[PDB]
């Protein structure tokens, strides 16, 4: 983390937080690629992901990071789902962050609660992404020539 | 002068100053903090109730001032006991909210300025989920206070 910060925050050359590697992957794409579905793996990727977004929104608020497609046309989410990186998939869809500038970043919000009670709201990009893919649609097909999918 | 909007905004930010000139206003116009015009026409929410929703650290002294004003006109009892009228929160009083929020201090305060302890909060928000939901304890402050383990 500290070096992620120093890269993006330093006086000498701040890192371009949205750059793409040879495959089209950004840091969010690479993180999805580096997941291996173990509990401690999810945990570290999940919050480093979180961290990147918090830094994106702090430093460069205009940038819609999670919408950036890798060579194959995949958002980080859609990659996650194409490669059965489930814990992270669940993390990306689930997460809601409350902070100044928080709303643009957050996937979902809880509208109201009663002494008992709770409500959860979901965005939801996967359902509405007709044009290229729907989290469901990649999931939906689904050939599942793998147990994990 | 004060309209409904003016006070509700004051309450939202726990401002006890913009309500300096409050008491003397409805002394001139002899208006009551409980008038039709000082409630949301579809829910029946009052400033005290707005104050109950606009808590910061389980605190608001717009409440203490608001009550104080209601006794000086003795709107006092019906003020502290006004209830929601929309199908959702129907029959909810400020005392219900204080408990829902687990706030002894505000329970204490409301009971001392004469909150009706038998007031039944009976709207759909206080019965089993449509799902709406939710959530039922039924109705009466004691019942609430127990069902929420308090």
């Amino acid at each position: 983390l500290a070096i992620v910060k120093f890269l993006l925050q330093n006086s000498w050359q701040p890192a371009d937080i949205s750059a793409r590697d040879s495959v089209g992957n950004t840091v969010l794409h690479a993180l999805v690629e580096v997941a291996d579905n173990t509990v401690d793996n999810t945990k570290f990727v999940t919050s480093m992901y979180n961290e990147i977004l918090i830094l994106g929104a702090k430093l460069h608020p205009t940038l819609k990071l999670e919408e950036i497609t890798n060579r194959k046309g995949l958002t980080p989410l859609a990659l996650a789902a194409s490669s059965g990186k489930i814990g992270v998939l669940a993390y990306i869809l689930q997460r809601e962050i409350h902070e100044p500038e928080c709303r643009h970043l957050s996937r979902k919000f809880t509208e109201w609660a009663y002494g008992p009670v709770h409500s959860s709201l979901y965005d939801l990009s996967c359902i509405d992404t007709c044009e290229k893919n729907s989290v469901l649609e990649v999931i939906a097909y689904s050939s599942s020539e793998t147990p994990n999918r | 002068l004060y309209d409904r909007r003016s006070i509700f905004d004051a309450v939202a930010q726990s401002n006890c100053q913009e309500l300096e000139s409050l008491l003397p206003f409805l002394q001139r116009s002899k208006k009551r903090l409980t008038d039709s015009e000082f409630k949301d026409p579809e829910t029946g929410k009052t400033c005290l109730l707005k104050a109950m929703l606009n808590l910061h650290n389980g605190q608001n002294d717009t409440i203490a001032l608001l009550l104080d004003v209601a006794r000086k006109t003795d709107s006092l009892k019906q003020f502290v006991n006004a209830s929601y009228t929309d199908s959702y929160y129907k029959g909810q009083t400020a005392l219900h909210i204080a408990i829902e929020r687990r706030n002894m201090t505000l329970v204490t305060l409301l009971v001392e300025n004469g909150a009706d302890v038998q007031a039944a909060a009976n709207g759909d928000f206080f019965k089993k989920t449509k799902g709406r939901p939710g959530f039922y304890f039924g109705e009466l402050p004691l019942s609430l206070a127990a069902c929420t383990n308090q």
